[PDB]
């Protein structure tokens, strides 16, 4: 069966036909017990400067707002978002989780992660089904449909498999898909968890949580850190908690 | 002359320029991850092949970016990106991170191509893995109906990947099988005895 063939055919995308689409309760016990209390911050991230985020951070997940989510509907460009000074706040080991879209981010956000001082290790792929819905408007360069977002893993310093696959969010939706957190926490990377251009929606225990649309704020640098104090300063977050 | 044709060859050296033009270059690299090393890649002579079309590049690991090093230089822009899920034959799904699902082909254009059908097909294929590094039919009913009836050519395909209307290049393939009369003219005057 070709499946391409078939979405010609009938406009049914081929991933609507993946089927299917242990001890890992424990580790998510762990994980649960391991979170920080959730903590979250409004601020105009253009405006902000991202150094007075401390401590440096284990894990950074990185969800700039671009013009393409807004297909019918402030966007950044990746002008604005390869001006971040990431790596102000990231540990000597840490890892970035870039959300890129499907145009001109695959690359420009490869150069990121590079002026950023990462090397990327994994392509996260978000694909998309149409089952409740067998028409795309096709960005002028496309060749293709396209049905996937990519969310692009980076490493610097010293279970899951690679793949999303969720329904087409409703028009003028932007959220991504929660799995994405669930991959991040899996692999056990440490507590200091920043989710830059999270929104209310996207607050999670176990996450600070910084951008413009957030309607309240509890953060407090101190506070924060006293959370990674001593005993806890070096734990993965998939471990048991010291006494 | 529309049936499958293929020239068993070292690629590094095949003087390229004799195989005219093509609406679509497809490769499937073996990266040095019999492969090549990443100067023999940045200097193949892709740029002679296509005045106006599509590349299609296959990339895994670091030649995801080194792909798109070869790819910038060789003239083209990476326009989109087709990922293949591998799945068994009851379709579900089959890197020291997480577990790889996926196959990566990045697509890139040279130019301005004219009369393409542009947005047929989507960026995604779901198919049933067939033997080692073998890449999915699919690729060319998509490459067929992108641009139909042009001539293709295949860099390092395999005796299978030969396909109407395409030129396959690969050192396991069986001689030299030319059927196009300009090829074959210019192949007999630049390689009179036949070696390459
Ligand atoms: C996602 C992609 C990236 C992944 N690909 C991986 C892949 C691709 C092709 C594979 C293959 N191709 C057949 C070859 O002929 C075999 C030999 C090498 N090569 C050459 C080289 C050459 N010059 C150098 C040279 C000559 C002589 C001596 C030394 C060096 N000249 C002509 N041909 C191609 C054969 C076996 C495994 C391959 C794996 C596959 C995908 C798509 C699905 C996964």
């Amino acid at each position: 069966n070709d499946y391409c063939q078939h979405f010609v055919d009938t406009g049914h995308r081929p991933q609507n036909f993946i089927r299917d689409v242990e001890l890992i309760r424990l580790k998510d016990e762990l994980i649960a017990k391991s979170n920080t209390p959730p903590m979250y911050l409004q601020a105009d991230i253009e405006a902000f400067d991202i150094r007075e985020l401390t401590p440096k951070f284990d894990v950074i997940l990185l969800e700039p707002p671009l013009e393409e989510y807004y297909r019918e509907t402030k966007c950044w460009t990746w002008d604005d978002i390869m001006k971040l000074e990431i790596d102000e706040i990231a540990a000597p080991r840490s890892f970035i989780f870039l959300w890129c879209g499907s145009g001109e981010g695959l690359d420009l956000g490869r150069v990121c992660l590079r002026k950023w001082g990462y090397r990327r290790c994994e392509d996260i792929c978000w694909i998309k089904t149409n089952k409740n819905n067998p028409t795309k408007t096709l960005d002028p360069k496309a060749v293709f449909q396209r049905t996937k977002e990519h969310c692009l893993m980076g490493i610097k310093g010293t279970v899951d498999i690679d793949l999303i696959i969720t329904e087409e969010p409703e028009i003028g939706n932007i959220e991504k898909p929660v799995e994405i957190f669930h991959i991040i926490e899996h692999f056990c990377l440490g507590r200091r968890r920043l989710h830059l251009f999270g929104r209310d929606s996207t607050i999670r225990p176990g996450w600070l949580t910084v951008g413009p649309t957030l309607t309240n704020s509890n953060y407090n640098a101190e506070t924060y850190a006293s959370y990674f104090s001593a005993p806890n300063s070096y734990l993965t977050g998939c471990t048991e908690e010291i006494e | 002359l529309f049936p499958p044709q293929w020239i068993c060859c070292d690629i590094r050296y095949l003087d390229v320029s004799i195989l005219g033009k093509f609406a679509v270059v497809m490769a499937d690299p073996p990266w040095d991850i019999g492969t090549l090393t990443d100067d023999e890649m940045r200097r193949l002579n892709i740029p002679v092949l296509q005045d106006d079309g599509f590349l299609f590049l296959w990339v895994t690991g670091r030649a995801m970016e080194l792909g798109r090093e070869c790819l910038n230089l060789w003239g083209y822009e990476r326009v989109d990106e087709i990922i293949w899920v591998k799945t068994n034959q009851l379709q579900r799904i089959i890197g020291h991170w997480l577990n790889h699902g996926k196959e990566h082909c990045l697509v890139g254009v040279k130019g301005n191509p004219q009369g393409f059908n542009q947005g047929l097909d989507c960026d995604v294929i779901v198919a049933e893995v067939r033997s080692t590094s073998h890449k999915p039919d699919e690729i060319y009913g998509m490459i067929e109906r992108l641009s139909p009836g042009t001539r293709k050519i295949e860099l390092f395909g395999r005796p299978h990947n030969v396909q109407p209307n395409w030129i396959t290049l690969g050192n396991q393939l069986d001689g030299i099988h030319l059927l196009d009369p300009d090829v074959v003219a210019r192949f007999k005057q630049r390689y009179p005895d036949g070696i390459i």
